């Protein structure tokens, strides 16, 4: 649970800068006066203290070798320590680690991160070549250079993939120079050999006794040591040729003569009227007017409410087995022409009409 | 002048104000309700007004609210052990209040320092202002920081945005001293006239009892305040006025 | 204490209304005998807790 | 301690294995010697290696030519247990004349 988690290493041009980041997981920094710093181990050296930040005291302290160039900072909301390294030189190549010192009456650095390498020298790509035409029974050698990373020393493994015309990707071979092992797919075992030259930082695939069936675009791919994993970096490939919900849904509008009646119906989608105490009413908008309340029914409470303009003529009802609201409009007048819409009022403890229906037009005329 | 002082000391270097030759009303401090903490040991905050004392000391400093609880007899912790301690035999008052509108700012008020690192724990009224880099590990520090080497005094980042536990609190600790010496401090207590040849109750500068306060010729030395019987009880007083 | 055979009514028993500890706008509950537990009424009695003592049990 | 003259050779000492994949982290003093193919991706492994499917263990290619961080180190951890059993492991007695 309690741990230091870090990332942000990589390659930086001398005179430039690189920033590292170490998250505090399982604990907070500011609120506990916990102090998080950075330590580095340059090739040929043991541990060297670089910097420490105490957000709770507002202070940063540095080692003499980095004073004037490196800045240590922290984000107390993100609970993360950062090291900003400016004006880096080749001499600053080191694995940088984050480490934890709690406030005291002695103390020390007991918690450590994993470390990440910062390379400062004068960005990752897999670069491959070696495709072309080979005759059946012959052989062809592919080569994939590791740019921006080191195959042996960073535990970044290189394999090969092929995609025959009409086919998807098939794994061919993998080499792990840091462990000294090679692996092959069943389809190439006994014919293909995978190798690497760690002084050139390059992986190779030697394909012997090639047949027409082995025509494919071959690709190189990177698989870092690793839980989950996958192939992130891919070469460009080369061709090897071997050859010789809530809505009130409504209907029921239309033309009715004055003195007659018309019935409208709203289907409740996305909710259930009776069981969730969701109450459905009707609102209308007459030509030349804005919205006017007509009626509200609460079938789960046995209540109806009406607007003054429709009282005595309109009746509101619902059928809880159909999850549908209805408006019965009797003794309609020309003045009642409107687009009628349903609206949903949940029980609360104030409330209001958030969800609305589609609407339908009711015309009353002779 | 202490409680409403505009400036308090860093706790590692807490201040000590000497209160003497005055009338000490403590009911005005206690019932001001400006204090979150007003814990008096032995004698309640409003009863200690009946005691005179020759000296009262007000130890004045600023700490985080979560450390207020360490200013007590028998406690340990970064303040109780390295900045400001109280003795097990403490009969004084620990008074504290929120100063989140005085000793804090956005970005942090770092005026107040406290000690994290010390070779040993403090005696009850010890102060320690050393700037020597503390050696936690095996490597001599030789005056500088390094692995397992760290300067002992850090600021408190007091901000108005801190939760209450890390808001600053002003703490005043009142130590009250009762000596053989005549009082120089008395509470807000009115005197009356002397009565002789009658049985009375009495209070002479904090000394109480029942008896007949007759006049006498006991040859007290110029500095003596009280006398004694063969029973080693008080048998005479010098009138304090 | 379930009262589905006492308070619930087929057409809906709407005589019980609903809207600070122990405080004593409103819509009723649609209690119904043919519905599931959610709509079955319960007689709910709360005992807040000297003047009120239970029995002292005894023997021979 | 450094064992760069014991657990490494030119050409690689491959006598030591370590785990690169485990479904969850180990409990203190847990050991895990299973040999099932770990499924790193979504493709069912069905017991074999393939895309995003790996044998969970790996060898350490220890060579005397490795930089120090990759030279082999021998590690011994002393776990000291206080059980209901009699103490049996105690240092020397500070006796005198």
């Amino acid at each position: 649970e309690v741990q230091l988690v870090e990332s942000g290493g990589g390659l930086v041009q001398p005179g430039g800068s690189l920033r590292l980041s170490c998250a505090a997981s399982g604990f907070r920094i500011y609120s506990y006066y916990s102090y998080i710093g950075w330590v580095r181990r340059a090739p040929g050296k043991g541990e060297e203290l670089v910097a420490r930040i105490y957000p709770s005291s507002g202070y940063t302290y540095y080692a003499d070798s980095v004073k004037g160039r490196f800045t240590i900072s922290a984000d107390t909301s993100k609970n993360t320590a950062y090291l900003q390294m400016n004006s880096l030189r080749a001499e600053d190549t080191a694995v940088y680690y984050c480490a934890r010192w709690d406030f005291a009456g002695s103390s020390g650095l007991d918690y450590w991160g994993q470390g990440t390498l910062v390379t400062v020298s004068s960005e990752v790509q897999l670069v491959e070549s070696g495709g072309g035409l080979v005759q059946p029974g012959g052989s062809l050698r592919l080569s994939c250079a590791a740019s921006g990373f080191r195959i042996y020393s960073y535990y970044s493994y290189i394999g090969w993939v092929r995609r025959a015309p009409g086919k998807g990707e098939e794994l061919v071979a993998r080499i792990y120079p840091s462990s000294g092992y090679t692996y092959y797919a069943d389809s190439v075992k006994g014919r293909f050999t995978i190798s690497a030259d760690t002084s050139k930082n390059t992986a190779y695939l030697q394909m012997n006794s090639l047949r027409a069936e082995d025509t494919a675009v071959y690709y190189c791919a990177r698989w870092d040591f690793a839980g989950s994993s996958g192939l992130d970096y891919w070469g460009q490939g080369t061709l090897v040729t071997v050859s010789s919900e809530v809505q009130l849904v409504e209907s029921g509008g239309g033309l009715v003569q004055p003195g007659g009646s018309l019935r409208l119906s709203c289907a409740a989608s996305g909710f259930r009227i009776y069981s969730y105490y969701s109450y459905i009413g009707w609102v209308r908008r007459a030509p030349g007017k804005g919205e006017e309340l007509v009626a509200r029914i609460y079938p789960s409470s046995g209540y109806t409410y009406y607007a003054d303009s429709v009282k005595g003529r309109f009746t509101i009802s619902a059928d809880t087995s159909k999850n549908t609201a209805y408006l019965q409009m009797n003794s309609l007048r020309a003045e009642d022409t409107a687009v009628y819409y349903c609206a949903r009022w949940d029980f609360a403890g104030s409330s209001g009409l958030d969800y609305w229906g589609q609407g339908t037009l009711v015309t009353v005329s002779s | 002048e202490v409680f409403n002082a505009t400036r308090f000391a860093s706790v590692y270097a807490w201040n000590r104000k000497r209160i003497s030759n005055c009338v000490a009303d403590y009911s005005v401090l206690y019932n001001s309700a400006s204090f979150s903490t007003f814990k008096c040991y032995g004698v309640s905050p409003t009863k200690l007004n009946d005691l005179c004392f020759t000296n009262v000391y007000a130890d004045s400093f600023v700490i985080r609210g979560d450390e207020v609880r360490q200013i007590a007899p028998g406690q340990t912790g970064k303040i109780a052990d390295y900045n400001y301690k109280l003795p097990d035999d403490f009969t004084g008052c620990v008074i504290a209040w929120n100063s989140n509108n005085l000793d804090s700012k956005v970005g942090g008020n770092y005026n107040y320092l406290y000690r994290l690192f010390r070779k040993s724990n403090l005696k009850p009224f010890e102060r320690d202002i050393s700037t020597e880099i503390y050696q936690a590990g095996s490597t001599p520090c030789n005056g500088v920081e390094g692995f397992n080497c760290y300067f002992p005094l850090q600021s408190y980042g007091f901000q108005p945005t801190n939760g209450v536990g890390y808001q600053p609190y002003r703490v005043v600790v009142l130590s009250f001293e009762l000596l053989h010496a005549p009082a120089t401090v008395c509470g807000p207590k009115k005197s009356t006239n002397l009565v002789k040849n009658k049985c009375v109750n009495f209070n002479f500068n904090g000394l109480t009892g029942t008896g007949v306060l007759t006049e006498s010729n006991k040859k007290f030395l110029p500095f003596q305040q009280f006398g004694r019987d063969i029973a080693d009880t008080t048998d005479a007083v010098r009138d304090p006025q």
